[PDB]
């Protein structure tokens, strides 16, 4: 049956495409998340929370 | 034999893939933030209570002005709601009371919802006759929606049961894109925040980040061992995190294609019904079967609070745009919001 | 010349009652206002899953805290031989008594009523047992008790027994015999035939429905209510039967002061019998279910 | 199409009794509360009376308290007005006049075409609009003002100020609705800002169907109260 | 009171919202929800007919009593995932096909089709959703099976079988063999009733089951249970 | 109930209210009225409500 070779193929040029992808250490990822992080630290209102003046839900 | 040709052709590309993955993989998310300072114990308390639900809520969605909600229960309701002073603005009666999925729109002009019916109903909130109006019914999907999320007021992204999903362009109710490539049912869909990616999760133990103007898929993700119910995109739209009935979070970066750190405990033996980030993305929160939810941090792994007070399963959650506040949903009927 | 007529000192048998009564008031108080706060914290709370017969049992609840209310009163009233409070303190007691007494008895018949309506009419019961409807037949049964505790309040009062005071109903001169027979015969009425009545009528239907096509719940169902006829039966039979006899200790008895004090000893006895129901009721309408179990032990675990 | 209809005006003898008609056509009527606004010869606009979405609140000017009844017949989508007493005071043309209240909901947005009414023979916040007249060409910017009594801006954060314009043998129109809220079909050329009492309307660009009476109106607390009306001409 | 004139006309149209959601409540709450399930395609359709691509629903009335029935039908996807939404359903309607013991699903020519209907059964009523919610099952087509049990032999689809190759003992047989997958015995009961393509007489038994189902969810709540 | 003293018996004639100290009218309990009276010698006299001249010296005796 056709459609089994077909499926195939379709599965293997996704394959293809999803092989040649530009991949960046771990090491680097993690530090710009890190990054990210610390420098939207004190816009978190959740993390530090704000005084009941400033919240709208008191 | 064409097929074992193939099949063996595809399974030395999954081996390269696993090694180049391998070789990008010099370091873990865990001993790099091993000198950050914890984030301590978070204690949020519930500021509202929005009571007027009388069955099991499924969804809810916070508008872009962080002072309205909408949410979806099995009363064959859509409610929007002004956290600020509870009232109820809109009350929204449902064609068909298996709703799954709700979404507001960014613009605020419109509300759409949607569930075993297998389609999505847009509706306008803003008439010149004073109420609120079918705008479109959106029909082509062939099992349940499960998510949809607004582009804009004429674009629209849904998630079903087909193990597809399907981009629309509002005004002509024809589907523009489908996505295809799931083995099975899509459960959850998060946009980026520039709009131009998706990332689903479906019931394969699989995500998938799809390109919106190509239709194509970009990348998968694996590593679960169950299904993924929830998933969402990290502040700056190069990570995100899935939750799944296995019991664990999961952080997947984009450019690393791999995963970077896993939130899981010994006494949490349940499903995730539900995940979300805060502003910053430090902060992780997943609603549980455990009838409440937690907050991790996201960067240790560490569990740092817990909002319990819903005495049924915690089915959604929500963070403002502006993280001031987080709303959860549950099956005993209410909506509580956090600070 | 007076020599003729002497009274006869009932002195030892206040003395015996001093020593019995207030020694199992004390437990009845106790038993029953545990047990009765408890049911009302249960209750108040769950406000989604109220229905009529909730707001029947809560009502039930607060008759027989009332009733437990006025116990103290008379305990102490036992213990000192003397009455040291006011007049209007005897009035008040007599009102929250009688109105304990006959909104018990009331609340009961009307839970009767309810299950007859949810068991033997489940279909018309939807459209009937509406929390509405409870509330306003919650109405006109206290405006009924109230009624009926009229009497005890406009009569009573407090009158000096040589260093001591006593709380009576002291009702109008020539006529004592018809009023008592009147309070005696409303009680009766009120207190035995009707509730016995639509208990029998209304727990025939019940038990007729649950023993087609048996189970072994329904078997315990019936047994459950065969318990509760046997125990209204048996726990308000006496003292009505007493206080009917202490109308007419008159004529039934050949002799008076060494009878009527054996008579004075069985309404004491009987009167803690009647009060013990009180304590039975949150065990035989409340404890019994499994959602009030249940829910009580949410309580706990919250 | 959004419509209201108004009946049962005509001349009238003083101490008479009339009663005014207002059908609605093409809007949910019972939704929004309704309010009776008249404007005498004088043409200065005065709200009169006051109907909530289901009939819990009615309000009414002390003009007219006690003469004056406001009902409404949600089925047959009608306002009515039953006057009695009638003085000479009263003769106006009456207008019926739409309000919905939720947040961000835009109330005064849509009015009726009137009916005329002819009679034979402390605590209030005062609305203060300065300039009488203002003569314009077309393509300059216009600055109208309108000062408060007491300071419109309530602990919410919002200010009650709404502006209506009126032009020659119409009803009038919402500009806007709250200080620096524009509303629905109303050019980008008007603007509205201010603070406290003091208030300013900037028309850019103007063009010749914005002649007419710019009217300046607070909603902070009943009684409503209009302003004097300022004229633009040429 | 603080509030501004907006304010309070805001509050009183969340009230007004507040009276419409328990007016539709309290007529939700009064009507009989019944989850209709069937091993493909047995006598769904007819049942639906005799009673009268998502969720269909069906509405009827009968004695005074309101009826809706979900046909759950034409949803091919995991039922795990919305199987909970009828969490709260009053009963569970199953129907099965008496004649089709020997035939085969014709996708998987192995199983039986009867096999495949006692395995939705076993999942459906031990499901941990549907622990105390009661089943109303239908063998449909009986007639059917009276002119096929006579040729056919039962054991076919049940070799265990060792009675008579005539319809009593062989509809009791299947019957029984349906029944005893309920393994909450204690908690849910199973309704069983024998029907045809013509027959008036099955809203009347869906009538009287769900009157019981009703007795006893009100003995649960009076306490007598 | 607290089982009052109440007589069982009446005076043929009428009581002389002088030699008296105080009254009490009969509690309720007891089947048939009296009022109970004490004397100088304090055993305890009573006769019927509406007796010879119970009523008319009744009044005369105070709690003083
Ligand atoms: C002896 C006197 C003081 C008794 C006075 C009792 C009256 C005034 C009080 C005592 C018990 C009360 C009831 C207790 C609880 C309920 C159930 C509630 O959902 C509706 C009101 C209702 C029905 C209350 C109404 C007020 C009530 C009837």
């Amino acid at each position: 049956n056709t459609a089994s070779i077909a499926q195939a193929r379709k599965l293997v040029e996704q394959l293809k495409m999803e092989a040649n992808i530009d991949r960046i250490k771990v090491s680097k990822a993690a530090a710009d998340l890190m990054a990210y992080c610390e420098a939207h630290a004190k816009e978190d209102p959740l993390l530090t929370p704000v005084p009941a003046s400033e919240n709208p839900f008191r | 034999s064409e097929l074992d040709q193939l099949r063996q052709e595809a399974e030395q590309l999954k081996n390269q893939i696993r090694d180049a993955r391998k070789a990008c993989a010099d370091a873990t998310l865990s001993q790099i933030t091993n000198n950050i300072d914890p984030v301590g114990r978070i204690q949020m308390r519930t500021r509202r209570t929005l009571r007027g639900h009388l069955a099991k809520i499924y969804a809810m969605h916070w508008g872009t002005d962080s002072r309205l909600l909408v949410s979806a229960s099995q009363d064959g309701k859509l409610i929007i709601w002004d956290s600020y002073t509870t009232n109820k603005v809109h009350a929204i009666p449902l064609r068909s009371s298996w709703v799954m999925t709700c979404a507001y729109a960014p613009s605020g002009n419109y509300v759409a919802c949607g569930g075993l019916d297998n389609i999505c109903s847009i509706y306008n909130l803003k008439t010149r006759e004073g109420n609120v109006r079918v705008s479109r019914e959106l029909a082509g999907h062939t099992g349940y929606l499960s998510c949809c999320r607004f582009l804009d007021d004429n674009q629209i992204v849904t998630s079903s049961g087909d193990t597809t999903c399907a981009l629309w362009d509002i005004e002509t109710g024809q589907q523009t894109t489908t996505f295809t490539g799931h083995t099975g049912d899509v459960m959850s869909l998060s946009l980026a925040p520039d709009t131009r990616l998706f990332v689903s999760g479906a019931c394969d133990a699989s995500a998938k980040l799809w390109d919106v103007r190509e239709g194509m898929c970009r990348q998968t993700f694996t590593g679960h061992e169950s299904d993924i119910n929830a998933i969402c995109f990290f502040p700056n739209g190069n990570a995100f995190a899935t939750g799944s009935d296995d019991a664990t979070c999961r952080l997947f970066d984009l450019r690393a294609d791999q995963e970077l750190m896993t939130y899981s405990h010994d006494n949490i033996i349940c499903g995730i019904t539900s995940v979300s980030f805060s502003k910053s993305g430090r902060l992780l929160l997943a609603g549980y079967d455990d009838f409440n939810c937690n907050v991790w941090d996201a960067l240790k792994a560490d569990r740092a609070g817990v909002l319990a007070g819903h005495d049924n399963r915690v089915s959604c959650l929500g963070v403002t745009d502006d993280g001031m506040a987080v709303a959860t949903g549950s099956w005993d009927s209410f909506l509580k919001i956090w600070n | 010349d007076y020599g003729d007529a002497t009274p006869c000192q009932k002195v030892n048998e206040r003395a015996f009652g001093a020593q019995l009564l207030p020694p199992l008031y004390s437990l009845v108080f106790v038993i029953g206002l545990v047990g009765n706060i408890l049911v009302v914290l249960v209750l108040v709370q769950y406000k989604r899953l109220k229905n009529m017969t909730s707001i029947y049992l809560l009502n039930l609840a607060i008759s027989d805290l009332l009733f437990l209310f006025t116990l103290p009163f008379w305990i102490d009233y036992k213990l000192k031989d003397d009455w040291v409070f006011g007049d209007a303190m005897c009035k008040i007691l007599s009102g929250f008594y009688y109105t304990g007494l006959y909104s018990e008895i009331f609340f009961i018949i009307l839970l009767t009523i309810d299950r007859y309506l949810a068991i033997v009419h489940a279909v018309f019961a939807l459209r009937a047992r509406t929390v509405t409807f409870g509330v306003i037949t919650s109405i006109i049964i206290w405006a009924l008790a109230i009624l009926a505790s009229m009497p005890g309040l406009y009569f009573s009062k407090t009158q000096w027994e040589f260093t001591h005071h006593t709380c009576s109903l002291h009702f109008p001169h020539e006529s004592l015999r018809e009023w008592k027979l009147f309070q005696a015969l409303k009680l009766n009425l009120f207190g035995l035939v009707l509730p016995l009545l639509v208990m029998i009528i209304c727990y025939t239907g019940i038990i007729k429905i649950l023993l087609r096509r048996p189970n072994e719940k329904k078997s315990k169902a019936v047994r459950l209510i065969f318990v509760i006829m046997i125990i209204f039966f048996l726990f308000w039979t006496p003292y009505n039967l007493t206080i009917l006899i202490s109308v007419f200790q008159d004529f039934l008895f050949t002799h008076e002061c060494e009878q009527s004090r054996h008579l004075d000893l069985a309404v004491q006895v009987t009167e803690v019998i009647a009060y013990t129901h009180c304590c039975v009721n949150p065990v035989i309408y409340a404890f019994v279910g499994e959602r009030f179990r249940k829910y009580l032990r949410q309580l706990f675990h919250r | 199409d959004v419509q209201l209809v108004e009946s049962g005006g005509g001349l009238v003898q003083p101490g008479g009794s009339r009663k005014l008609s207002c059908s609605a056509s093409g809007f949910a009527f019972s939704s929004f509360g309704m309010h009776w606004v008249r404007q005498a010869p004088e043409k200065g606009l005065e709200w009169v009376a006051y109907i909530s979405s289901g009939s819990g609140t009615i309000y009414y000017a002390d003009t007219v308290k006690g003469r004056f009844t406001i009902s409404r017949d949600d089925p047959k989508n009608t306002l009515f007005l039953q006057m009695t007493s009638l003085r000479s005071e009263d003769t106006a043309m009456y207008y019926c006049v739409r309000s919905i209240y939720y947040y961000g909901s835009s109330p005064f947005d849509f009015w009726g075409q009137g009916t005329t009414l002819t009679v034979s023979s402390g605590s209030d916040i005062v609305m203060t609009q300065a300039t009488s007249s203002v003569p314009v060409t077309p393509g300059e910017s216009v600055s109208i003002s309108c000062r408060s009594s007491k300071s419109l801006l309530h602990s919410n954060g919002n200010t009650y100020l709404y502006w209506f314009l009126q032009r020659p043998g119409q009803s009038p129109q919402l500009l806007i609705y709250r200080m620096s809220n524009l509303a629905s079909g109303v050019p980008d050329r008007f603007s509205g800002s201010g603070s406290g009492t003091a208030f300013t309307l900037t028309i850019s660009r103007l063009e010749a169907e914005d002649v007419g009476v710019y009217y300046c109106m607070q909603h902070l607390e009943y009684p409503l109260t209009f302003g004097a009306g300022t004229k633009l001409e040429l | 009171c603080t509030l501004s004139a907006e304010d309070k006309a805001a509050v009183e149209r969340s009230k007004m919202i507040d009276r419409n959601l328990r007016e539709d409540g309290e007529k939700a709450a009064r009507e009989v929800k019944l989850l209709l399930l069937g091993a493909g395609e047995s006598g769904k359709n007819t049942i639906v007919k005799q009673m009268k691509t998502g969720i269909v629903e069906t509405h009827f009335t009968f004695k005074d009593l309101h009826f809706k029935m979900f046909d759950v039908g034409a949803q091919r996807s995991e039922r795990k995932k919305w199987i909970h939404c009828f969490e709260g359903v009053t009963a569970i309607i199953f129907c099965v096909a008496l004649s089709d013991y020997d035939l085969v699903l014709a996708e998987d020519e192995e199983m039986n089709r009867m096999h495949a209907s006692m395995k939705l059964f076993d999942s459906i009523c031990n499901n941990k959703w549907f622990t105390d919610t009661s089943i109303i099952l239908f063998l449909n087509k009986k007639d059917l099976f009276e002119e096929k049990i006579k040729k056919s032999p039962l054991t076919i689809c049940y070799p265990e079988y060792a009675g008579s190759n005539t319809y009593e003992e062989a509809a009791a047989y299947i019957q029984c063999q349906f029944e005893d997958l309920n393994k909450r015995k204690d908690t849910k009961e199973i309704y069983t009733h024998f029907t045809c393509s013509t027959d008036t007489k099955n809203v009347q038994f869906v009538f009287d089951a769900v009157t019981d189902v009703i007795i006893k969810n009100n003995l649960k709540d009076c306490g007598l249970f | 109930h607290f089982a009052a003293d109440c007589c069982t018996s009446y005076i043929s004639q009428s009581i002389p209210c002088s030699l008296m100290k105080s009254y009490f009218e009969t509690s309720s309990e007891c089947s048939k009225p009296g009022v109970i009276f004490l004397t100088k010698k304090g055993r305890q006299v009573c006769a019927k409500p509406s007796g010879p001249g119970v009523q008319d010296c009744m009044k005369k005796l105070k709690p003083y």
